[PDB]
Formats: C-alpha cells, structure tokens, sequence
C-alpha cells in the first residue's frame, strides 16, 4: 500500500493507472461483507438485480414471487454496519404487481426517472420511479426470458425482449409500436443484450443452441451467428454455426464491448470476437450451468484486469476475462446463485439466490 | 463560498517530454519542450539556446513528435491531450506577430476501452503515411495521413495482444509496420504486424516472433543501413531485424532501470540510454550492409532523465520529472553548461511566516531521492540592468556631483584593496579619471558632498576636506601621532572618525575642519552613523554606535559624548553596520550584524532609551546598509547574499526581498542618463539599474541528494522538522551520502517495541537561516516517517516534533505496525519526550483544540497528551477505507480518503466522542483536501480535479454534502496549504502539484462569478487555441466514471491572459456585458495583486 502512494505522490507511475492496477488488487481479496445486509422483502429467488448506471445508488431487484423490490445501498449510519433497505417495492397490493416470476428489472438507460420489468406473465412494464405507477405495458404470444436496452446513446429507444417464441421482439418504447422483429432463431431466446460498445447492434442468445448478433436497423438477417469449431468441423446444414454443446442461456459482453461471454447448458463458459465471431478458445474449465431459464452474470470494469462472475451452483464463480484463470468462487449463499451483479464505483458486488437473499460482497483490508 | 478562483502561482517546471527537428525554420534546429500544460520551442545556436515561443495548451500533453510528410516545406507537429485531443500544427510567423497554426484536429477517445497500464503511446511514420495510437488494450487506432484528414478521423483495429509494453513504426519496409513488444502468460514476446488502410487491418510482419526478456520494457526503431529493432531490457540488450538475433548483457546496465533513449547519429550508430540512477549510457552499434555488434559506454551522471534530445557537438537537453532539468556537455564525465530550476513532484509544502511580515514564505519538500530538495520561493523584485561593467573586488560606492551648480550627480567613487578609484560617468557612458583633493592612492572609508560649496573624501590616511568650486584641499585632518582612521561615517557638515577604540569628533565649517571632542570607548569602534535626524538645521544630536568585544550598540548625545542607552545584543557574533532613518513619522535605528541577523528599534531623539526590539535574519554575509530616497521616502538597501530592501508602509515594517544571489555595496544615484537608479557591486561586477515595479518571484534551491517527503516549521526553536528517506542497498551502505549522513550532531532510534535495497528514514533539523542540517534521526529498522507536527500538546507548553511512522516487511503489503513519537529540539539537541505504539501505519497528524489527531490505517484516532508525558486516546472512529488526509476548523474535522471522496467528521465535546455530520457520496479517489470556512471544502481528485462540497440545509438527510464547484485543472495536487505571497476574493490557499506547478486558491461572491463567468466564454470566442481546443471541454471535470462541464470555478489564467491580447479584441470581449473597458483592465491587474 504504502509503495503505491509514495509513487502516486512523486509521479513516478500514472496516477488513474495506478486505481487501475489498485482495483484489481480488490476484486481479488474480495469477500462476503458480513457487515452488510439486504434486506429481505422478496418471497421468491431472485432472478435479476439491477445498479444504477449514474452513481450507482438505487438498485431494482426481481423476483419470481411477481414483484420489483427498488433498495438503497448507501450507509449514512454513524455505525460501519448497515443494512439496505428497501425503498419502494411493487407488491402483491399494487394495482399492476406482476402476476408471475420477474425475470429482467433494468434502469432506464440515460433516465434514472424510469424503469422496466418483464416477467413469466408475458408483458413487459415501463414504469415511473418517482410515482410508483405504470407508464406502458406491453404483451407477448409466450413467456419472457429476457429484456434489454444499450446503454450506449439515445438515438434509439428499442427494448430487445426475448421470449420463448424463437422471433426476437424489439420494441420501441417512443410510442406503443412493438410490430419489429428479428427473424431466425429456431427455439426459445434465453438471454438478449445490446453492445456497450455499439449503437445498434444485438446479441441474442436462443436454445437453439447458437448466438446471434443484430444490426436492428437491418430489416432482414442477422451478422453473424457465432460458431464454436471456427469453421474447422465439416458439419450439415442446421446443425453447423452452433454455439454451444446444448441450450445457450447466458450473455454479457466485456466491458469495452469487444468481446462476448456465452454460457450454455453444456457446462461451458466461451469468449468470442464480439466483431468476426472468432471463438477466443479461452478455457475457463467446466462451468457448471444446468438452468431451464436465463442465467444472469455480470462482468467487471476499471480495474486492469476483467474478471467475469458467473453464478456456479451455490457460489459465484470468478474468473479473468482473457486469461481464463479462475480467482475463487465467493461463497456465501446455501442455495443456488440465479443472478450476480457488479459495483463499478467500489468494486463490489451483489448475487440474488434461490435462498431468496440477496447478499453484498465487498472486498477486504 | 459556493463560487471560487483558480489561477496560477507558478507554471509547471517539470519536462516529460522533449522533441528536437527543424520546427520554426527548415534550417533551424529547434529544440521543444513538453511541461504538462505548456509547450516551449528554441533554436539551438552556438552559444546557449534561443527562447521564441513559449504557448499554453488545453489539456496535458502526452504526445509529442516532429515529423514532415511529402511536399510540406518545413517539419509539423503532432501533440495528443491526456483527454486524446489530437492535432497538428503548423508554425508560421510574418515580422514579429507570432503565429502557432492548427492544420488539423479531432478527439480520438474511444467512449469506452479499457485505457493502457504503459499509458498512452504515439508513434509516427518513417515515410510519413498514418499516425499510430495505442491508447486502449486490444485497440490500435490509426490516424491516416494519405489524403486531407483535416478533422483527424481515425479507425481502429483489433489488436489480439492486450498487455502491450511498447510499440514503434519501423524504418524501410514497404508498407507502415509496428514492432511492439506485448506480454501474454509465456513472459514478454517481440512482433510485427504490417498495417494496411484499405483492408483496415493487420496483416503479417516481415519476421516471426521471438522470445525477449521477463522485463523488456523498450523498443527502439534502427534506422536504414542495418535495420531491425533494438529492445531494452533491464538486464539484457537484444537486437532483431528478421536475419540476425544479437545479444548482450552487460554488468554495468542490469543495477537499474533504462527508462529513456535517443538516436545521437541519424544513421543509428549512437544512441544516448538513460536511467533512474541518473546515469547517462551510449549505445554503439557497429557496421550487404548489416549490424556487427552491440556495445555500451558509461558516459556520466545527471539528473534523473524522463527525456532526453541531443543538439548539436556534444550538447544533450535533459528533461527530468524528479529533479531539476539540466542541459549537458559531453566530454569519462559529463559537465553540464546550463541547469533550470525545476521544483520536482512538490509532495510536501510549508507557509512561513518568517519576519513576522504581512506576508508568508514557501518551503516545499521538492524533487525525490538524488534530485531532492527542499525549494524557497517567494516573491521579490529584480532590476532592470543597463551597465553591468566588470570590476572585481569594489570594497564601496559613494556618488557625488561635480558641477556644483547642477542639480545632478555626475560622480562614483569605489574603494579597492589599498586606493581610490574615481568615475566619471559621461552621461550615458561610464569611464575612469581622476580627481582632485581626493587622492586615487589611499583606500576612501567615505565621501560625498557637504555644506559650503565643499567636497570630503575621508580615507584610510586622513579625513580631507576639500572646496568643490576650484578643487585642491582646504582642510586636513590626521589624528595627531599621524595614524589611521578606523571606521568612517560622515553625513554633509560633521564627521565623527573612528580610531582604535578612541573617537575624534569632528566639524565641516567653511573652509575649515573643526573639532569638539576626543574619547576613549570600552572597547575598539564598531560601526558608526549619525545621518540627519531631525534635521533641525542639517545636523546631529546623536551618535550611533557599535563595539566589539561586549558586542554592544551605544546611542550617545553628541557634543558631550556620554552613553544614553548601552545595548547589548549579546553573541560572539560582532555588529557591521549601523544606520539612523525616519520612516512615515517614527524614529526608527537599524543595526545590521556580520552574521545578517539585523536589530530594528523604537527610539526617541530627546531621550535615545531603545524601546521594542526585534531580530530579522535577512542574510548569512556581513550586512551593510544603505538608504536610499525611493519617490515619495526613503528605503534601505541591506547588503548581504539575501539581499533586500526595506521601507516601511502605515507604521509597520516591510521587508522587501531583491532577486539579485548577492549584492555587497550599494548607492542612490540620479544621474541623468540613469535618472534616480542604483549602483550595485558584487564580487565580479558593477551593476547600475532601477526597481522593478513588477514583483516576480524568489527561488532558492537547497539539494539535499535524498527524498524529502514532509515539512512542518517551528517558531521557537526557529527551524524545520523534514522527513528523508535515503535509499540504501543491502549491513547496509547508501550509494551516494546525503543531507542525513553530514549532519552536525546524530541520532539513532532506540526503541525496541517492534520485537535487497531498504529505505532508511530521518527526522531532520533544519536551521531556518544557516539551512543546514542541525540534527539528523535514524529511525528504526524499516520504519517509516510518514506524518509530522509541530505544535505543543496538553497544558505541557513544550513544542514538539511529532512523528507517525509505520513498519515495513517485504511479506505484508499494509502496515500493522507502526508508532507514533514525541521529539523536542531545544538547546540544540534532540530529546525523546514520548512513544506509543499502535496496529498499522499512521498517514496524517495535525493538532485538535488541544489534542493530537491521528488517522491510524482506516481509523481516525484523537490522542490527549497526559501529563505522566505520554499519549492517552480521547475517542475513535473505525469507518474508514482509508484515512489519508487530515484538515481542521474548530470542532469541525475533515477526512479525505482513498476512495470515499470527503467526510466532514464532528466533534462535540459533551461526551467527547465522534459524530459523523456530513458525508460525500461521490466515489472520488483522494490527493489532497482542504477548509476554506466552516461551509465549504476543496478536494484534489486523483485524475487531476477540484471539486467543492458544501454542507446542505430540512432534515435527516441533510448529512450528503453537496457538490457545489466542479473544475479540471491539469495538475495532480499533493497538497493544499493556506496562506499568501502579497501584502476582490476572500481567503488564499496554495498548493503544490506533481509536475512543479503552485496554485492559489481563493473565494468569490455571486455578483462576481457572474461577472466573471461570460467574460470567459467571451474571451474563448476571441482566443485561438492552440490545437483548436475548446476551454470548458479542458475545464470539464474528467474521470471515467462521468464529464461535466466547469461549473462553480473560474479560471484565472483565462482571465489573465486577456491582458495579453490585441487591442480592438478587447472591446469585442466587452460588446454587452452588464461594464467599459477601462473598468476591467484595472481589476484583472488587480487580480494579479494576490498570487
């Protein structure tokens, strides 16, 4: 410690590197805070959480119990212990309660006024945070898996929906519309997300096995479909460009929006050229992942290196993006781990289980 | 309060970069200069370098090369801003209007990309054909240059490899290629990729990869004959080029760390190395053409080199972050002409109010281990020089005037070692002569011109009194056994020459020297004045003067000769000048002693009883003093190697520094060719100039060849506590002795409750005048000083040295030991007064109402001294990431911390206990912090910004502390201190940066920030930029984590540059306003008057 601010004080090595190469030093002594708590309001395992982009303060919390818990985080207690309480939640009483299991929460990109909530009760809801009412409701053939909207800009206002229904829905929240749709997966769509990096391109992850990137302003096909074999494999038609050994379920891109992190029902973990497709071959061994839905997972930024936490069994699994060495797995909850999200502002981190606990992780020393 | 000022006290000092092409001229081999903020270009010529054009930018400049692409007559410049501003320009400049000129540019930041551990590289093209950018892991953006890139738009490319140590363009391939040296988990590899436009992409390199060293940190491009790429390990010395593998590893090279080079020859024969041990190295290669071998010379020692340009025959700039920046000669050694005073990374600063003045002193902590310093700056006057004739050893100056009908002085005299020389002064041109009735073969103990139409030139030999209107001599006085005459002071009608230790008063009738009175004193004669107090008619009641032997000041009446008041200044230090001057109204004396340390006393002409006394070291040579009628009074010119000058304004000293590195002798003359200017000597010269009105600043460097790292002053053992840490290779022995091994008197620390290159840490006691270092205090095995205090503690009015140290062992990477210890410097040794030891390292100490406040790892702790003389612990406070920065007001306490931004921690007294009042929730990595009042804070954030909270007040909630000013400044802040440089804003707080650069800071009110605010943007519609670069962008608070722009800050160079642009543009600044020209230039000046 004392060596990294006597270099910082005389200049020696840059400064905002020297954070950089000062977090990584964090994330790895990371360790479930005891002196912290969330508080428990949901019935069901939690199936997503979701951070505020703009100084990360309030965070959303789903629930297969139909409900949107919205927490505060910070400790203003002059103790050091504290736990988060909730400070609105849509429960059973609220006239637009979800019927059933909440599987996407996600703050408005650009908008901290407004949020989302899409669930097994075939909508997706739009909602003002400051009001507690709804905004927009939308409907679907068939159960929703997962939504999304790029946190990149405003030039667009789609809402990538991916439910059991193999068309991916894109529906555009300026005005009711939700007539697009992207055609060519063959089964049910797991896991969508947009490219930090990129304006308007898609990924969507169906258990067809294959991943799909999308320019939504393309009216007809997708990019590329991420093979696994790199060509390499002679394989017939409709069973070549297939991603995963089994159902692809899960789906973040790195940080800078370079890469691609598919997890399937295979146990595998791949990391692909989030441009050309190019299967990185990094390893990450067996990762456990034998869900029937979508399997939610974060990825680290600002520090040098970027580590991936994928929910393995009762543990979050961690690893280092591009070296694929595992680091631990935090362990903490005593049933299985649906979702994890990250703390960009102190390296920290929270996993909603099944135990119906959300629990925070932060490192140590 | 809410709104603030930020402008500068002193520009970056510090070169991290330098760059040396034909840039003004085709011809002209100009040498640029890269200080953070600033970009300066030279000539090089024979003798010396040529300054013509020094330029501010808009952002820190992180890259920097010369390059010229085909069909372009003289070399352009490329510079990239930390914030990735990209541009090039052009210099162009009709007659003297000078012109900096932007060709082209555009920001190249990548929104997101995760930014480079090496940090930003630029790289440019042999031919000339695309801009290389490595600025992001697995991102080579490339700047085109094939076509009209006037917005420099740029693509990127994938770059596999992620870890990256550094890259380079390579010389005769047939398409652009970088050579880079990039890290996966098999240690550190060497490659190449060609670089294709139209595909957009890499292609493959024209040799396959290799092996390179675990810790190969540098790639240098050999030029045409021969080929390849030399890489720089720590090490070893490889050479690849696709054909050949060639290596070396000498044992002269592998001690440290070979940070930077430079191609000597432009065939690549010769390259300059350089290290952090500041050791200069010569690369030699050796010559169907193609390498031979590798070889490397020692050349030298120099400051510790960040960048480095070879001129012209031998001569090398040397650019240097950590010390100061020196220009060498080549010679076995190395010798260098030139050396420029850079205030290295400032981690530590002090205001001194030394002469108890209105005004305060800087002493920081500068520069680190053989560069570090400590540095005096200050402000002063320098003079404007006209004659600087070359006369060595001139022991005095009196002037005089020929023409006793002219109302002007037409003559100089000057004593030498056993004559008197005569000047004639030719109106504007100087020459030697003669003069008669005063003799050019006895040494003058004084003349001038006195009362009748006469002259007097009193000598060694005899006082010689002499009508002016014909010349020749009317009076003569010897002592009566014809002996000499020991100390002169004479005023235009008495004289009262000294001999021995008996006094023969004298008298200036006309045509006549007369005398009164004849005395024997204690002891031999000091030093005398009378010079006309009171006046009354032209005459003195008085005598003023010194003795030896007692060292005594005597006010005696005159005709009588009887003592009045005996002083006694006590000492074996002897008294050397003496003079008597009324200032605004009060009769004031003035005795300046051998040593400097000058006595200013209350005196009344009646009585002569001394009343209030005072001691104002100003100097360590003989002071001798002068007046000097200044305009409206009279000042005092003190002579000494700090000289100064001294008036008074409303009935309270001042004491006026002088930019001179010393002055002997000096004398008012109003000629007419240097109407009221001054005659000066020093060893080597005679210098005649007038009072600069424009009162720059002062700096004094002390080298201490180790790393200061804090500063605290006490008053009443009138001296400095520093902390230093020599490095020291494995029992030890330090490579280079320093300030802590030639100390007077030592210590070692005794303790023994804490039971291959160390740090070894020092507490050293620093003289205020002498600066040197009185005592010198070795603390324990790897403890370190990392916090210091002066202040007395408890009831116990003892002043203390107080130190918080920590213990450091290679297996643990945060302290868990550390103690905090209790000096005191009196009677000149340094005693122990207290220990204590507490779990981990303690990062800040400052003195609480009474108490000692201690940030102890991630706890902050408040300590009570007990009057058992030990260290008792009030109350504590363990929520903390990390406890790093500690400022106090009243009960109020501030706590910045590695991450958490600011808590403004409470104290209420009651129950004695801390309440926490009011935190920051902003997540911002801390450098510095500081209180302007009870209701506003400045912060330093670790990506170079200034944020100001404020407390808020209906509720619960009002414990967020709200962000009230948000600015980019540049500068990496280590440290706030209060206090000012002078004597419209409020308060003023300086601090100290990184790269040399010192800031005020101050507060403004609503009606001003307005005012001031349009004024700005009125002003960045007028200015060019320099890369075209907009000022609220370069003002926009910058992290990763959020931009945003300049709000609760003004910047006051902005505002003062516009006292440095054209006429009618002025009045275009104006247009609406709410306000005429007039009113605005004096205030901006008035601006001036407070850094």
């Amino acid at each position: 410690m004392l060596g990294f601010l006597s270099a910082r004080q005389t200049g020696l090595e840059d400064p905002l590197r020297l954070r950089r190469a000062e977090s990584t030093r964090r994330v790895l002594g990371l360790e479930l805070n005891k002196d912290r708590d969330v508080e428990r309001i949901h019935g069901g395992g939690i199936n997503t959480l979701d951070i505020e982009p703009v100084e990360g303060r309030y965070m959303l919390s789903g629930g297969s119990d139909g409900v949107i818990v919205l927490y505060d985080l910070e400790n203003s207690s002059r103790q050091s212990y504290y736990t988060c309480k909730a400070v609105c939640s849509i429960g059973r009483d609220h006239p637009d309660v979800h019927r059933y299991s909440v599987e996407t929460v996600q703050w408005y990109p650009h908008d901290t006024g407004m949020f989302t909530s899409s669930s097994f009760d075939k909508t997706l809801k739009v909602w003002d945070t400051n009001t507690l009412q709804t905004a927009d409701v939308f409907n679907f053939e068939e159960t929703v898996y997962s939504h999304h909207m790029s946190p990149v800009s405003t030039k667009h206002c789609l809402v990538a929906v991916g439910t059991r229904g193999p068309k991916v829905q894109l529906c555009d929240l300026k005005s009711g519309s939700c007539s697009h749709i992207l055609q060519g997966h063959r089964q049910e769509i797991l896991a969508v997300s947009w490219s930090p990096r990129y304006d308007y391109i898609l990924a969507t992850a169906s258990a067809d096995s294959r991943v799909k990137l999308w320019d939504v302003r393309r009216a007809s096909g997708c990019l590329i479909t991420l093979d696994q074999h790199n060509g390499k494999k002679s394989q017939a038609v409709e069973s070549a460009n297939t991603a995963h050994n089994g159902k692809v379920n899960g789906l973040c891109f790195t940080s800078d929006g370079l890469h691609l992190l598919t997890v399937g029902t295979d146990n595998r973990m791949r990391l692909w050229n989030s441009s050309n497709g190019e299967n990185t071959l990094v390893n990450y061994g067996k990762v456990c992942n034998n869900s029937k839905k979508g399997l939610k997972f974060t990825v680290s930024c600002g520090c040098s290196s970027e580590f991936v936490f994928v929910p393995y069994g009762s543990t979050i699994a961690v690893y280092t993006v591009y070296s694929g060495e595992q680091i631990t797995m935090l362990k903490g909850h005593y049933k299985t781990v649906d979702c994890c999200v990250f703390q960009s502002n102190f390296q920290e981190l929270y996993s909603g289980s099944r135990d119906c606990n959300i629990l925070a992780w932060v490192p140590s020393l | 309060m809410s709104y603030n000022y930020v402008v500068t006290a002193q520009k970056p000092t510090a070169v991290n970069g330098c760059v040396t092409g034909h840039f003004t001229s085709a011809e002209d081999l100009n040498l640029l200069i890269a200080k953070n903020t600033r970009l300066e270009i030279y000539v090089v010529t024979a003798e010396g370098l040529r300054p013509v054009k020094e330029v501010g930018m808009y952002g820190k400049i992180a890259v920097m090369e010369l390059f010229r692409p085909k069909g372009e007559s003289k070399d352009l410049l490329f510079i990239l801003t930390a914030k990735y501003n990209a541009c090039i320009l052009e210099y162009k400049q009709s007659g003297e209007s000078i012109d900096i000129i932007t060709r082209a540019h555009g920001n190249v930041q990548d929104r997101i990309g995760r930014p480079s551990e090496t940090g930003i590289i630029g790289i440019i093209d042999p031919e000339c054909r695309m801009i290389g950018l490595r600025l992001y892991d697995g991102l080579f953006k490339v700047i085109p240059l094939d076509r009209d890139n006037k917005e420099l738009k740029a693509f990127n490319i994938r770059l596999e490899e992620l870890h990256v140590i550094d890259v380079k363009f390579l010389y005769g391939c047939q398409a652009p290629t970088i050579c880079f040296v990039y890290q996966d988990p098999q240690g550190r590899h060497v490659k190449t990729y060609e670089v294709s436009l139209r595909e957009k992409e890499f292609n493959k390199g024209p040799w396959k990869q290799e092996n390179v060293e675990a810790e190969a940190s540098m790639v240098i491009a050999v030029p045409e004959p021969f080929g390849g790429a030399i890489i720089i390990g720590q090490e070893s010395i490889t050479y690849h080029n696709g054909d050949k593998y060639l290596a070396i590893a000498p044992p002269i090279i592998k001690q440290s760390t070979i940070v930077c080079h430079n191609r000597v020859d432009p065939n690549g024969s010769r390259y300059l190395l350089g290290d952090m041990e500041g050791r200069l190295f010569m690369l030699l290669l050796e010559k169907t053409v193609t390498l031979k071998d590798l070889r490397v010379e020692l050349l030298g020692e120099t400051s510790i080199a960040e960048c480095l340009t070879y001129l012209d025959n031998g001569v090398v700039f040397v650019g240097s972050r950590l010390g100061d920046s020196q220009l060498v000669k080549l010679n076995s050694y190395v010798v260098a002409m030139e050396t420029f005073t850079n205030l290295g990374p400032i981690v530590d600063m002090c205001v001194v109010d030394l002469e108890r003045q209105g005004q305060g002193q800087l002493v920081t902590c500068s520069g680190a281990f053989k560069e570090g310093s400590l540095r005096i700056i200050r402000n002063g006057i320098g003079i404007h020089e006209h004659a600087s004739i070359d006369l060595p050893g001139i022991k005095g100056l009196w002037p005089l005037r020929s023409d006793p009908n002219r109302e002007t002085d037409d003559t100089l005299v000057l004593s030498f070692v056993g004559q008197t020389r005569v000047l004639m002064l030719n109106g504007e041109e100087v020459e030697e002569t003669e003069l008669m009735g005063f003799v050019d073969d006895q040494q003058t103990f004084f003349c001038g011109n006195v009362a009748h139409q006469q002259l007097i030139q009193i000598t060694s030999a005899s006082v010689r009194l002499v009508s002016q209107e014909p010349k020749a001599l009317v009076s003569e006085w010897k002592e009566p056994q014809a002996k000499n005459i020991s100390v002169a002071s004479c005023n235009s009608s008495q004289v009262v020459v000294a001999v021995g230790r008996a006094l023969y008063y004298l008298q200036i009738h006309p045509q006549e020297l007369r005398q009164i009175s004849h005395t024997e004193m204690e002891h031999e004669v000091a030093c005398l004045d009378i010079t006309p107090l009171g006046d009354s008619n032209g005459l003195s009641p008085l005598c003023a003067i010194g003795l030896w032997t007692d060292i005594s000041a005597r006010i005696l009446k005159l005709p009588s000769f009887e003592l009045l008041h005996k002083e006694m200044l006590g000492g074996e230090i002897i008294p050397r000048s003496i003079l008597m001057t009324t200032f605004e109204s009060s009769h004031y004396l003035l005795c300046a002693l051998g040593d400097g340390a000058l006595f200013y006393f209350g005196l009344n002409i009646e009585t002569g009883l001394l009343s209030d006394r005072k001691k104002v070291t100003l100097g360590t040579q003989p002071t001798v003093l002068r007046t000097f009628r200044s305009l409206s009074t009279t000042n005092v010119f003190a002579c000494s190697d700090r000289p100064t000058v001294i008036y008074s304004s409303n009935h309270k000293l001042v004491f006026s520094n002088v930019n001179l590195k010393e002055v002997n002798y000096m004398c008012p003359l109003n000629s007419d060719g240097y109407p009221d200017s001054l005659a000066l000597a020093n060893n080597s010269t005679l210098t005649i100039g007038t009072i600069d009105e424009i009162q720059k600043l002062h700096i004094r460097t002390v080298p201490l060849y180790e790393s200061p790292r804090k500063i605290c002053y006490q008053e009443v053992s009138q001296c400095f506590g520093v902390l230093s840490s020599r490095i020291e290779v494995q029992g030890t022995t330090a490579l280079r002795p320093s300030a802590s091994t030639q100390a007077l008197s030592s210590s070692v620390s005794s303790s023994k409750l804490f039971s291959e290159e160390v740090e070894v840490h020092n507490l050293l006691i620093i003289d205020q005048h002498t600066f040197e270092v009185l005592h010198a205090h070795q603390f324990l095995q790897n403890e370190y000083a990392l916090s210091l205090v002066s202040c007395k503690l408890g009831k116990d009015p003892n002043t203390y040295f107080i130190v918080g140290t920590a213990m450091v062992y290679p297996e643990e990477a945060e302290p868990k030991q550390g103690r905090i210890v209790v000096f005191q410097y009196s009677d000149g040794k340094l005693q122990t007064v207290a220990e204590k030891e507490v779990k981990g390292a303690v990062y800040s100490m400052v003195e609480f109402n009474g108490k000692l406040l201690a940030s102890i790892n991630s706890t902050v702790r408040l300590y009570e001294w007990t009057t058992e003389k030990e260290l008792r612990t009030e109350c504590n406070h363990y929520n903390n990431i990390m406890a790093l920065y500690l400022k106090t007001k009243g009960d109020f306490i501030l706590v910045g911390d590695l991450m958490r931004s600011v808590l403004l921690l409470a104290y209420k007294p009651m129950e004695g206990n801390f309440e926490e009042i009011a935190r920051d929730f902003n997540p911002n990595w801390m450098s510095a912090v500081e209180i302007l009042d009870d209701d506003n804070f400045l912060g330093a954030e670790n990506a170079f910004n200034l944020f100001v909270c404020q407390k808020d007040s209906t509720d619960e909630e009002r414990q967020h502390l709200q962000e009230v000013g948000l600015f980019h400044l540049g500068e990496f802040v280590n440290v706030f201190c209060h206090g000012s440089l002078v004597m419209p804003t409020q308060g003023s707080v300086l601090f100290g940066t990184v790269n040399g650069m010192i800031g005020l800071v101050t507060s403004l009110s609503e009606s001003w920030y307005n005012l001031l605010l349009d004024m700005q943007n009125r002003l960045n519609k007028v200015i060019k930029s320099v890369g075209k670069i907009e000022h609220s962008f370069w003002r926009s608070f910058h992290t990763e984590r959020k931009t945003e722009p300049a709000t609760g800050f003004i910047d006051g160079d902005l505002i003062e540059s516009f006292l440095d642009i054209s006429r009618p543009k002025m009045q275009e600044v104006v247009a609406n306003l709410q306000a005429t020209a007039d009113d605005l230039i004096k205030v901006v000046e008035e601006l001036t008057r407070i850094h």
